[PDB]
């Protein structure tokens, strides 16, 4: 099947929540130019948190 | 001589040199920072801000 298995209430839990530790790697990951208009997590990284 | 209200080249380039793309260091309209410059369309500034 593949190692990127969750359930469905996993599911149902995982996708209204925005910052997990998926979601933050991801996110840091676009701060190399913006690309929509400017995120938040960017500003927190490029001053040391 | 050297002391008034008629200033000559005192003021700086204040050139038309925006450097789209890169990381560089800025002061416009009073704000000091380091950022990137990156031309986009939007339309929902006015004529005084
Ligand atoms: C990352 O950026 C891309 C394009 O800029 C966008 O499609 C995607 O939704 C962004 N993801 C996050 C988590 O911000």
């Amino acid at each position: 099947c593949g190692s990127s298995s969750r359930s469905l209430l996993e599911d149902l839990l995982f996708n209204k929540v925005k910052l997990s530790d998926v979601g933050f790697v991801e996110a840091y990951n676009n701060c190399t130019g913006g690309s929509e208009i400017r995120d938040l997590l960017c500003v927190q990284s490029f001053n040391g948190i | 001589i050297n002391s008034g209200t008629t200033c000559s080249n005192d003021l700086l380039y204040s050139n038309t040199e925006v450097s789209t793309g890169v990381c560089v260091n800025y002061d416009l309209y009073g704000i000091t920072g380091q950022g990137i410059f990156k031309e986009v369309s939007a339309a929902y500034y006015n004529n005084w801000q």
